[PDB]
């Protein structure tokens, strides 16, 4: 079950903190090779020496492509599944699948690193968001009480009806810099910047389209009328 | 899981080198206070087992039980590490290795398992590195380099890291992680 | 505005 | 050029420590037997001007004159390095750094520049390598990685080269070169 | 400049295993032979694949690997002045009479950053690597006595020996080529004798 | 034969 976020493409902020996001707690391990740093600050807007003074770890131009020191034979002998690059992730699973799995890891003591993934059960990513989200548990919390799609909110306050569920992640109190809100924003600008890295020519594209479509739809009007006409 | 309550009384002998809250003042010896419990509690069993030598700690956790081993890494990892301060010849290269790593040599970035401010994965085990002391960061990586420590497993991730980071890259990398936060 | 946005996680603290 | 006779004469001094005839007694000090004129004489210089920095040379070539130096550098040419032995562990290891370089790292080999018996090559002043002291090699491998000795040049021949040496590397690479011939 | 004639053997299969002994120990530290795999150098020359893997296999490679080596391209131009080219094809590209003169042509000449020139290839980056056994050779060109392991003529037979690995590491198929190019000729002139009767017996 | 025709020109003493 995937969590939806609504992803806003034209959002410049959202898209530089994702970015911001991406380039410390991300490129560690996962590459953006098919991407340039020049071509991603254009498109969020970002100065090119911002760019390269903020983004750019790594020494390499602004020109270059996003990539990185960890090989991936040596990253699938680590972890022992390679990360693969995330410039497609986006296309790849999708934007709800990222956000359900970025905020789906929780602690689990039989695995490698602790930590397992409700999206993604068994993954070999270590919880790398952590420090933000905080220790996130499979344990008992209040949850929004649903009966055959009867779902209850306060009519007065606004707020949800809830009972206590024991399955459910929960986020160990005073364990993370960000709250749910606030991890909750954090990881869709970092989705926001993978679906425009997936995708880069979206907007263009639909630009584009429109302007397409207006042009067919006059060129089938002069069509139908040499058509129709002609055939009498 | 370990009890830091008892770990601190547990623990005070160890804070001769270590210091009382694991913030040790000797740059030689590491501070285990903020370290990750997992990775603690990974370390002093390697040391018991010979699996990582540390002739400082002959036969001192030979007589702790593991739940006292647990609760010693549970008291420190309880703590904060304090921040040490970078020296500024060496922080733009040792940041530099550090965030970026070596895209030419295939050298990982350290913020990926260490994170971006240095804190560590603590349920992945991978330790806590902002703040350690640059002297001990730079032996780690000297050791993991020419493999005296291997203790890191077989998949041997650090022996291999640090096999490609230079004398005067361990130095620079050391220098900012003393002062990473 | 973005260079605050775009500030970079790991922070050092230097001498002097 | 110099004169192999005079400067068996002039070389006496030297031979406290580089042996009577260049063939050094001690590991530290290097073999200057059989080395080639050229090189000889250019390290003679730098050691001389100080862009090569031998503290056990202080003072000792500063008295002497251009042609006291080519002298001497021809006299140890014109005899030959003695050779010494391998360490059977390391020469393997050693043997395949020597011929083949790395690949993966981009290493040279070193028969190229030094022939394929570490003779050198005498006019292009490529030092003769096989047979000098495993010890000497060791370290002058070091110094160059470390950017201690940078008297190779501004295309930093050996630093740049040296620098893709592990420790371990070295002391194989400097076994197999103290046995090579 | 005037070039010395050098009759190459492809069929010498002792030839070209002492050319490509010499071409692994001499040459490939500077020079790669990437284009062609120790594999077919050592079936072409009938050397086994283990004392090919064992005698001519430096870098720790395959058997199927490509003759690569450790110097980069940059790094080698860098400290030479010019990057050492790969060789598998140079044969072709100069010749197998200007390979042998110019590896006999290196000359003592101290104005030269290597403290050698080529009379072949005038301010060559090349160091005289082969200097041991040719021994000193200074200007023509005169070899100092007793100065290198090999004479006049065992030193031209090193030579002819390299340049015939290097003419066949060129064109390994030029044996091949030659027999099947044989049967292809002779069968075109069959079929030609069919097709001539053919269009006669129609042109009548 | 072949072995001989390709030995490698570089030899090295070992201890023992
Ligand atoms: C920002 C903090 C990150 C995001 C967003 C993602 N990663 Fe990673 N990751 C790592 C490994 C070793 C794997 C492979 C695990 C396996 O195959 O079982 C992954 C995987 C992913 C995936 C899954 C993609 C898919 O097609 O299945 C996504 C979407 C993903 N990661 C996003 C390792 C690491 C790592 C090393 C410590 C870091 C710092 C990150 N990942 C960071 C992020
Ligand atoms: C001085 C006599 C020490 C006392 C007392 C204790 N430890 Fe210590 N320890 C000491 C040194 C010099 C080192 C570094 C070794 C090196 O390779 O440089 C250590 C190391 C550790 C570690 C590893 C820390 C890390 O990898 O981050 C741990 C986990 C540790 N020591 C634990 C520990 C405990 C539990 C102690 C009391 C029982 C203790 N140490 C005492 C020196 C000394
Ligand atoms: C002991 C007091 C020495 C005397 C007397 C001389 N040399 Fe020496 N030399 C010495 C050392 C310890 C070293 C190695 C320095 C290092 O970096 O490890 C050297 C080296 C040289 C070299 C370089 C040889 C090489 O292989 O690069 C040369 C050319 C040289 N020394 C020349 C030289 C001459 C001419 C001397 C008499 C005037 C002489 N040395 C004396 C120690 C000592
Ligand atoms: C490094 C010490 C070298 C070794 C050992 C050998 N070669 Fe070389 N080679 C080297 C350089 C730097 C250059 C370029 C010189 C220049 O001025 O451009 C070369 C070039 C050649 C060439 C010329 C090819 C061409 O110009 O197309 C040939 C034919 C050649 N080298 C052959 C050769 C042989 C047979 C060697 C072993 C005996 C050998 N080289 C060794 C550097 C080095
Ligand atoms: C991927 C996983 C990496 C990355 C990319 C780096 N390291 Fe770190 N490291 C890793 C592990 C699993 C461990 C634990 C080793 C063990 O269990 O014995 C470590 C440990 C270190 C240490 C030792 C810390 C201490 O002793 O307190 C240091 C100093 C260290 N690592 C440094 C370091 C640097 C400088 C890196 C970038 C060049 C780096 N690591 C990357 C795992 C991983
Ligand atoms: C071509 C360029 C090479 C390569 C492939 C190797 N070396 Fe050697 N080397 C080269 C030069 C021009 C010099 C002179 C340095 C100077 O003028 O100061 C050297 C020198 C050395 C030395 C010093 C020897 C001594 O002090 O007597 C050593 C020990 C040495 N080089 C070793 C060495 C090794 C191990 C190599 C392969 C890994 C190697 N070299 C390659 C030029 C070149």
């Amino acid at each position: 079950q995937l969590d939806h976020v609504d992803i806003d493409l034209t959002d410049k902020a959202a898209m530089q903190d994702g970015a911001r996001t991406f380039a410390n707690y991300c490129m560690g391990c996962h590459s953006a090779k098919f991407q340039r740093y020049e071509r991603v600050a254009t498109d969020l807007g970002i100065p090119a020496d911002l760019m390269m003074e903020k983004l750019v770890f790594t020494g390499a131009k602004i020109g270059d492509h996003m990539d990185i020191g960890m090989k991936p034979a040596d990253a699938k002998t680590w972890f022992g599944a390679a990360p693969p690059d995330l410039t497609l992730v986006a296309r790849v699973r999708g934007t709800d699948w990222l956000y359900s799995y970025l905020r789906s890891f929780y602690e689990d003591p039989k695995r490698p690193w602790g930590v397992n993934n409700v999206i993604f059960p068994n993954v070999g990513m270590p919880n790398v968001l952590a420090p933000l989200q905080g220790r996130q548990v499979i344990g008992c919390k209040q949850v929004q009480v649903v009966e055959d799609g009867k779902k209850q909110f306060d009519p007065l306050t606004g707020t949800p009806l809830t009972h206590e569920a024991c399955d459910q992640l929960t986020v160990v109190p005073k364990t993370g810099e960000l709250n749910e809100a606030q991890f909750d924003e954090k990881v869709k600008n970092l989705v926001t910047f993978l679906a425009y890295s997936a995708n880069p020519n979206k907007l263009a594209s639909e630009r584009i389209g429109t302007y397409v479509l207006l042009y067919l739809a006059f060129f089938f009007v002069f069509a139908y009328l040499l058509k129709r006409e002609y055939w009498k | 899981a370990g009890d830091a309550a008892a770990g601190q009384a547990k623990a005070a002998v160890c804070g001769a080198c270590h210091g009382a809250d694991g913030n040790s003042p000797a740059p030689n010896f590491p501070k285990l206070a903020g370290q990750g419990e997992r990775y603690l509690l990974k370390q002093m069993h390697d040391i018991k087992d010979g699996k990582r030598t540390v002739l400082e700690m002959t036969g001192l956790l030979t007589n702790l039980s593991d739940q006292d081993l647990a609760d010693i890494a549970a008291y420190f990892a309880s703590q904060k590490m304090s921040v040490g301060m970078a020296d500024p010849n060496l922080v733009a290269q040792g940041e530099a290795l550090f965030r970026g790593g070596k895209i030419a040599e295939g050298m990982p970035a350290c913020t990926g398992c260490h994170s971006p401010s240095g804190v560590g994965i603590a349920t992945a085990g991978f330790p806590h590195l902002g703040g350690q002391h640059a002297t001990y960061v730079a032996k780690q990586l000297t050791d993991f380099r020419e493999g005296t420590r291997t203790n890191d497993g077989d998949t041997k991730i650090m022996q291999s890291i640090a096999a490609k980071l230079s004398n005067k890259d361990i130095a620079a990398i050391s220098s900012y992680i003393q002062g990473l936060h | 505005a973005i260079a605050k946005r775009l500030e970079p996680v790991g922070k050092v603290c230097v001498q002097g």
